[PDB]
């Protein structure tokens, strides 16, 4: 283990990435349906 | 104390050994970037080779 | 006015057949297509092919005027039907099936490039020089 | 004068017509009508700014269609004939278009449903059977 | 600027310098339709790209479900303090993080960028 | 009325409601049931007449006779089949597949005495289990457990030579929808790819490529001609340019062709974009001489100029975009198409669009069983029409008589079904080098999970990390859990608990509807007025346009909602932002159900959650359900336009801002796993590759598998 | 900014790949320059390759026969201060006109001059294209391209040419295949 798997468990998972960017726009420019068009926000692309 | 990443240009400029000191930094760079450590002997095998 | 409350009523009639068939034109707007050349007029069929199921042909004037080539759209009219409203002294209202709509496009009257000799001028693939006078050398 | 010539009096006299879309029913009442002379009754009010076209079905071919209007500019049409004598004529020139809708605005589909049902009455499934054929071979 | 066609065979219209009165003249080089152009322009290309994207943008855009929804910042024409805003989202057509607003009234649609 | 703080019993009423009525295996059952109903039909009437000669003779084909799956035996002795004894014998599970032969004779002289071989039998066609034409369907539990056939088996799956067999569903590349790409290596800068297709019943995908001339050869005369725009032909053995191809379709007048291409006529820089084109398309100014050109450049050339006239002309016509039309008069269906298709092609090189992912899965589609065993029949039926008319011509070259009895052979349909659903090579035994492999693989029968995973699996035909992606068009599409540990990572992926699968419909309805609804038709058109409209697209090929979009909308949605003459599965699209009309009917979409939010409230109140509680003794069941218009089945392809809640109680509510305009509302949020990740509790508590892992893993625990074990 | 590293980088070491990936070169200023930063922003602009695609804001081609037609609206200034001595004028002028414009946030920001781009346009082709220089006072800082007197083709093809070719590389200033530093 590591201290940053201690972080994970306990605190916060952290921000989530996808080669090396964050999540993409897979829909027209919004990561999922359910969040708001043209969003750049912390929860909308993929921050846990 | 100029450098650069290509190697068959600076083949082309420099000479043979500087392909060996370069490479030698460059593959020293791509091995301990991560924290892990390897012997220079294997290193100075492989350039020279 | 009269104009500002008129209120017009006319009946609709349906006669069973006639004994001559109907069609209809398509030009487009674009084209700025003129009535008052229509002095004479020729309409026979295309020879390319070589009758009904083949597509059209008009002449306009003989050779001097602008020429059409019609074809039968695409479509098939087993859920469409076209009426044609004419205005006659009776004040009723003819409501009349159309047959087939026919597309129309105007032709060039110039000296074409034929195929034999477009074949000279592939070589010149992207050597080819003064695009602006190749109908000169014609 | 030639067999091949077509007539140009309609485009002379600048005749105009116009050009209507109707829906299937009513052109299917009408074929029933087998050209009795009479079909409907068709309605124009004209107001200070605005103008209403509407057609009224006839009561007797039953057992409101309104009349909404198209911009002419876009494409320019007239009409031609082909007769039995093969003598080509030009009735006149296309000036208005017209678009027929149904007053109904959901009792509709309760025929529509049944139009649907008719059309597909020749769309063809397989049968299947209880007991195998044994009259082969 | 802008470019038209040729009348009498209707095909496309190509440049040509006149040697006597030293006027540029456009004609289709399938006919002998000559005619003067007022615009006197022939060619222009915007290599830095910053067209105005406000005649670019649909009137209609304002009435998507998905898109947000902000009640500040009203409209101009009319007052309706209710708007819809996005990003242009043009790959290409600059880097700017600048947002479109659009009035959302059924009749309105004038479409302002701040 | 409205539910608060109740939604924990209602979500789950309501999800027993839809596994009580549809269950699991319904993706592979229902397509099983439309092949067999509408696609064997529609193979065996969409076929050439066999015309040979001397007295003409003329074979016509009728509907289908199908029977229970029954043995013969040694003796003859028509025995029925239960699946038990095909397990149990190594037997496959078959019926016997029957058609009438409508021998006609002309022989010159008025002698037309029609025959009709009444119920002839052409060969076996196999059935898998608790379809609508097998032995187990609407059997009990206790004709089930007297018959010895497990109960709880969801079945799905076919029997040949007593190994269980299941048809995993592949993907492809959907069919008549115009993409762009930009390729980063190739000589072609941009490119179109629309790969398309007639209605699944005549003629395989033939591919069209519209693409793009980067700027090379610099500082000099090619720079001063510009970006050209090219495309590539089917059995065109190179390319050639686009307006000699416009020209070909009868259209010479380039103001009608940049008409096609051009929608709006005061954006100057587009026009300059396509303007390189038009210098290079000086030299043709004929149809002609454009046929000749393109019909001189095909794989076999012609040996007169009529001939390569005819070749042309018959590769434009019958191949050239197969969906749009093939009715010898359609070329003003196939300029209006082909505009756009290059229409997109310059909207993506000015960047007022974006560039299409590939590895979208909403722009792609599923062969399930249905569609390849109807790809199957379609290619060994043109094989036994052929040996039929082989066998018919050399019989008759003598001239004594003709049998249809020992003309026909079952033994290639036979052998050609159970050999391409035993070993796995798809397509004809001897061309099993170009023939698809991982088809139909051996049924997993480790757990009853298992079982259940590898009914409903999913794989991609690669053989680059691009499209193994967990992509964000899937969110209740496909499981994101559930991966193989191995080489076949992404590629191989199993549904979600809702993840139901179009079935397909006839899309003549939708037209019918869309022609009485105030809609232009697409001949019938002022081309300068198609900018201001909106397009209309069913099933991809352009049908006219509409000057009025919502309201439209709002009249299909309130069809669909209605269960009216649209059927709930047809799916339609709005892109604003493009002004187009996406109208979707065809099988291969993947779907699942969603609440509906009308203004700011949920319409599942609380009587039908009062109603799907007591289901029973009140035949109320999910289509009851969908026919309410309270769930509508919300596909891949309109979540690129809708918004979702996750919990009605939790945030359609009124609190900050966030949105006020929600139009779908999630039925719970634990439907995003699949069969294997759903018994994985605590997930989200987990770590996402342990899950992976698990998932993996809990098609190995052991345990009773199906009740009947022994 | 970030260079290539790990098992991509390896195999591009272990082979001996003819075009790098990231390919990247790290220069060290030798004396007074590494420590003045305004020195080594003038190394920066030095070694930045500027092509004049990303320095023009906009083209534009016109016809202008008479040198004092003036079809611009405000071109008549520098037209005025310039066209007093006839270089040539009599021979020909090319009445088909280039005429390019440049953006002044990307005309300060690379810390260049407009004189020696002009300079160098008119050097590195010689006499075969004539060059007419403007000032700067003006809002818009104008550029008016000409072609020779003393000499197919027509006169577009090779006006379009010749601003396609100065369009994608003239080397303003820097080094070639030195995208950025
Ligand atoms: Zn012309
Ligand atoms: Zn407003």
């Amino acid at each position: 283990g590591s201290k940053i798997n201690i972080s994970q468990v306990i605190a916060v998972v952290g921000q989530q990435n996808v080669e090396g960017k964050r999540i993409p726009f897979g829909f027209k420019h919004r990561t999922l349906p359910h969040f708001i068009k043209d969003d750049y926000g912390p929860e909308s692309r993929g921050f846990v | 104390r100029t450098t650069s990443n290509d190697i068959v240009e600076i083949f082309t400029v420099l000479g043979i050994e500087a392909v060996r000191k370069a490479l030698e930094r460059e593959l020293y760079h791509v091995i301990s970037f991560d924290g892990s450590y390897v012997n220079y002997r294997h290193l100075a095998l492989l350039c020279d080779t | 006015g009269p104009s500002s409350q008129n209120v017009t009523e006319y009946v609709v009639r349906v006669p069973k057949n006639t004994t001559k068939k109907y069609n209809i034109m398509a030009f487009n707007a674009a084209d700025k297509v003129n009535f008052a050349t229509w002095n004479q007029a020729r309409l026979e069929r295309d020879l390319s092919n070589k009758p009904e199921d083949q597509p059209w042909l008009l002449r306009v004037n003989g050779k001097s005027g602008r020429k059409f080539k019609g074809i039968k759209k695409g479509g098939v009219t087993e859920n469409t039907s076209y009426y044609i409203f004419t205005q006659c002294p009776d004040g009723a209202f003819e409501a009349f099936p159309v047959h087939n709509w026919y597309n129309f496009t105007p032709l060039a009257r110039h000296r074409t490039l034929t195929a034999e000799e477009a074949e000279e001028e592939w070589e010149r693939r992207n050597k080819v020089l003064n695009h602006f006078s190749i109908m000169q050398q014609r | 004068a030639e067999r091949g010539e077509l007539d140009l009096t309609g485009a002379k006299q600048n005749t105009g017509v116009w050009l209507v879309k109707v829906p299937k029913y009513l052109s299917q009442q009408w074929a029933k009508a087998s050209g009795r002379g009479e079909v409907g009754k068709l309605r124009i009010a004209k107001t200070q700014g605005r103008t209403e076209v509407s057609f009224t079905l006839n009561e007797d071919l039953a057992n409101e269609h309104p009349f909404v209007l198209q911009s002419v500019g876009g494409q320019t049409l007239t009409v031609f004939t082909e007769s039995s004598s093969d003598k080509l004529s030009l009735e006149g020139i296309v000036v208005q278009r017209a678009e027929c809708r149904p007053a109904a605005s959901e009792n509709y589909m309760r025929l529509k449903r049944l139009q649907i049902e008719e059309s597909s009455k020749p769309v063809r499934l397989s049968q299947q059977l209880d007991k195998v054929v044994t009259t082969n071979y | 600027v802008g470019i038209r066609f040729c009348q009498e065979c209707n095909n496309m219209l190509y440049p040509k310098e006149d040697k006597e009165n030293r006027i540029l003249l456009y004609a289709c080089r399938n006919c002998d339709y000559q005619q003067e152009a007022d615009n006197s322009c022939i060619y222009v290309n915007k290599i830095t790209h910053e067209v105005d994207e406000l005649t670019q943008i649909i009137a209609d855009v304002s009435q998507d479900p998905t898109l947000p929804r902000t009640e500040d910042h009203p409209c101009q024409k009319c007052g309706h303090k209710e708007a819809v805003f996005f990003q242009s989202h043009s790959a290409r057509a600059e880097d700017a993080m600048r947002l479109y607003y659009v009035c959302t009234a059924p009749h309105c649609g004038h479409r302002w960028t701040e | 009325e409205i539910t608060p703080d109740l939604w924990q019993e209602a979500c789950w009423i309501v999800i027993s409601s839809y596994f009580d009525e549809k269950g699991l295996v319904r993706q592979q059952l229902d397509s099983f049931d439309e092949f067999i109903q509408m696609s064997v039909q529609r193979i065996v009437e969409d076929a050439p007449p066999i015309d040979l000669q001397p007295p003409r003779y003329l074979l016509k084909f009728e509907q289908i006779y199908l029977s229970k799956p029954t043995h013969w035996e040694r003796d003859g002795a028509p025995s029925p089949m239960m699946p038990n004894e095909a397990r149990l014998r190594n037997l496959t599970y078959s019926a016997p597949l029957y058609v009438d032969i409508t021998k006609t004779v002309i022989k010159e002289g008025e002698e037309q005495l029609q025959t009709q071989h009444q119920k002839t039998f052409i060969g076996k066609i196999p059935i898998m289990l608790r379809s609508t034409y097998c032995l187990l369907n609407g059997l009990t539990d206790r004709d089930l457990c007297e018959l010895n056939e497990c109960p709880l088996d969801p079945g799905g799956y076919f029997i040949i030579n007593g190994s269980e067999k299941v048809l995993i569903a592949q993907e492809k590349m959907a069919t008549n929808t115009v993409y762009v790409f930009a390729k980063k290596d190739s000589k072609y800068a941009y490119t179109g790819e629309c790969r398309s297709c007639l209605e699944n019943s005549s003629r395989p995908t033939s591919t069209i490529w519209v693409s793009m001339l980067a700027r090379g050869g610099q500082g000099a005369k090619k720079s001063a001609i510009g970006q050209r725009i090219v495309a590539t032909l089917p059995y065109i053995k190179q390319e050639v340019p686009i307006i000699i191809v416009f020209r070909a379709l009868g259209f010479v007048s380039d103001r009608d062709i940049l008409e096609h291409i051009i929608y709006d006529f005061e954006d100057p820089e587009m026009m300059e974009m396509v303007k390189p084109s038009l210098d290079e398309a000086f030299v043709i100014q004929e149809q002609n001489v454009a046929l000749n050109f393109i019909g001189s450049r095909g794989a076999k050339p012609g040996v007169t100029k009529e001939k390569r006239i005819k070749y042309a002309k018959e590769v434009l016509q019958k191949e050239m975009l197969p969906h749009v039309g093939v009715s010898d008069f359609c070329e003003t269906k196939k300029a209006y198409f082909l505009g756009y298709m290059v229409h997109r092609l310059l909207l993506a090189a000015l960047g007022r669009r974006e560039l299409d992912d590939r590895d979208h899965y909403g722009n792609k589609r599923l062969d399930l069983a249905g569609p390849l065993l109807a790809f199957l029949f379609r290619g060994m039926f043109k094989n036994l029409l052929k040996e039929v008319r082989i066998y018919a011509q050399k019989f008759i070259d003598r001239g004594k008589d003709f049998n249809l009895e020992l003309a026909i052979k079952t033994r290639i349909i036979s052998d050609g079904l159970k050999y391409s659903l035993a070993t796995g090579n798809w397509g004809d035994q001897k061309k099993a080098h170009q023939a698809r492999a991982g088809v139909s693989q051996v049924l997993n029968r480790l757990t009853f999970a298992s079982t259940l995973s590898h009914l409903r699996r999913l794989n991609s035909p690669i053989g680059l990390a691009k499209p193994r992606q967990l992509h964000n068009t899937l969110w209740g599409m496909v499981c994101p859990a559930e991966t193989p540990e191995g080489h076949a990572v992404g590629l191989v992926k199993n549904l979600a608990l809702m993840a139901y699968i179009s079935v397909g419909s006839q899309p003549s309805p939708i037209l019918e509807f869309l022609e009485e609804w105030s809609m232009e038709n697409l001949e019938e058109i002022s081309p300068a007025a198609i900018a201001d409209a909106t397009k209309i697209f069913v099933n991809g090929c352009w049908v006219g346009i509409h000057k009025d979009p919502e309201q439209l909308m709002n009249t299909l949605r309130k069809l669909r909602r209605q269960m009216d003459i649209i059927v709930s599965e047809v799916s339609m699209i709005r892109d604003i932002r493009e002004r187009e009309i996406r109208i979707y009917t065809d099988a291969g979409r993947i779907c699942r159900p969603l609440l509906i939010v009308e203004k700011q409230k949920l319409l599942l109140k609380k009587r039908h959650i009062d109603q799907l509680k007591e289901r029973e003794y009140n035949n109320y069941s999910w289509q009851d359900l969908v026919a309410s218009g309270v769930v509508e089945y919300i596909d891949t392809l309109e979540e690129e336009t809708v918004m979702l809640a996750m919990t009605p109680d939790d945030l359609q509510e009124k609190e900050v801002a966030y949105c006020s305009t929600y139009t779908h509302c999630e039925i719970h949020p634990s439907m995003i796993l699949g069969v294997c990740a759903s018994i994985i509790p605590f997930p989200d508590h987990n770590q996402s590759p342990r899950n992976t892992y698990q998932s993996a893993m809990g098609k190995q625990a052991m345990g009773v598998y199906i009740t009947n074990f022994h | 900014k970030n260079v290539t590293l790990g098992v991509p980088r390896l195999k591009e070491l272990i082979n001996i790949s003819k075009k790098p990936k990231t390919p990247s070169l790290t220069v060290f200023l030798l004396g007074q320059s590494a420590r003045d930063a305004e020195r080594a922003k003038d190394i920066l602009c030095r070694l930045e390759h500027t092509t004049l695609r990303k320095v023009t804001a906009n083209t534009a081609i016109y016809y202008d026969p008479n040198p004092q037609s003036t079809v611009v609206a405000e071109d008549q200034e520098w037209v005025n201060v310039y066209y007093e001595m006839p270089d040539f004028d009599v021979a020909r002028i090319s009445p088909w006109l280039l005429r390019v414009e440049l953006d002044r946030k990307h005309m300060t920001d690379r810390k260049l001059t407009m004189e020696q781009i002009a300079e160098k346009i008119n050097a590195g082709f010689g006499d075969d294209l004539n060059c007419i220089f403007n000032d700067d006072n003006a809002e818009k800082l104008v550029l008016r391209i000409r072609i020779m007197n003393s000499d197919k083709m027509d006169d577009d093809v090779f006006l379009r040419c010749i601003e396609s070719n100065m369009l994608t590389d003239m080397t303003l200033q820097g080094i070639e295949q030195i995208s950025k530093v």
